[PDB]
């Protein structure tokens, strides 16, 4: 009932993209709720 | 991530 | 409406239209987050979209069907996360994935932020094939914002 969906777009690699962000590397915990902790 | 995780 | 393709998640209960997350359309099963759902039908125009699989500690829900997406990161490419952001257009953004290295394995991360209504936006590889989702993620000791590569089994 109450959500709906819309579409939004095609799903594609676009070639002039943007280019960002860094890659950094992460000891994190997921725990059973579905959670990600970052682990000490 | 808005404040959260999510 | 079931073509394939990414589509946004939206309310009307709370003030106005609300973004409350983004899904893929493909082969006829509409992938999303838990965190985005919580499990609820969908609306899809005069049509239901019903519930098939989920599971919270994944932080996954598939909708018609089984999962469908099978492809993996190759740990070594750039990736494409294709942005939807509450009432903003569909945009493509190209990022070496970080790593989330856990007891059970590591799994690819994009460091990149958006609204919560992003959640569930598709991450891609250079052939086009969804890769994971956006959105379950954790927040640095800079206080920034990177997503896990959440991808289901098919």
């Amino acid at each position: 009932v109450d959500m709906y969906i819309e579409r939004a777009g095609d799903i594609t690699w676009e070639k002039d993209a943007e280019v960002t962000g860094n890659s950094p590397r992460l000891d994190v915990a997921l725990d059973e709720s579905g959670d990600f902790s970052l682990v000490e | 991530k808005g404040x959260g995780k999510k | 409406e079931t073509t394939d393709g990414v589509y946004r998640v939206m309310t009307r209960r709370l003030l106005g239209s609300t973004q409350v997350g983004v899904g893929v359309m493909q082969e006829g099963v509409f992938h999303t987050m838990w965190h985005v759902t919580k499990g609820a039908a969908l609306r899809s125009g005069e049509g239901r979209l019903d519930p098939y699989w989920g599971d919270v500690k994944q932080d996954l829900v598939s909708y018609c069907g089984p999962w469908k997406l099978d492809a993996a990161w190759d740990g070594l490419s750039e990736v494409q996360l294709l942005a939807v952001p509450p009432g903003e257009r569909a945009k493509n953004i190209q990022t070496l994935p970080g790593i989330f290295k856990t007891k059970d394995g590591d799994i690819g991360a994009v460091a990149l932020d958006y609204p919560a209504g992003t959640s569930g936006s598709p991450i891609l590889d250079k052939c086009g094939r969804v890769i994971g989702l956006y959105g379950n993620g954790v927040v640095i000791k800079n206080g920034s914002y990177v997503s896990a590569i959440t991808q289901g089994k098919r």
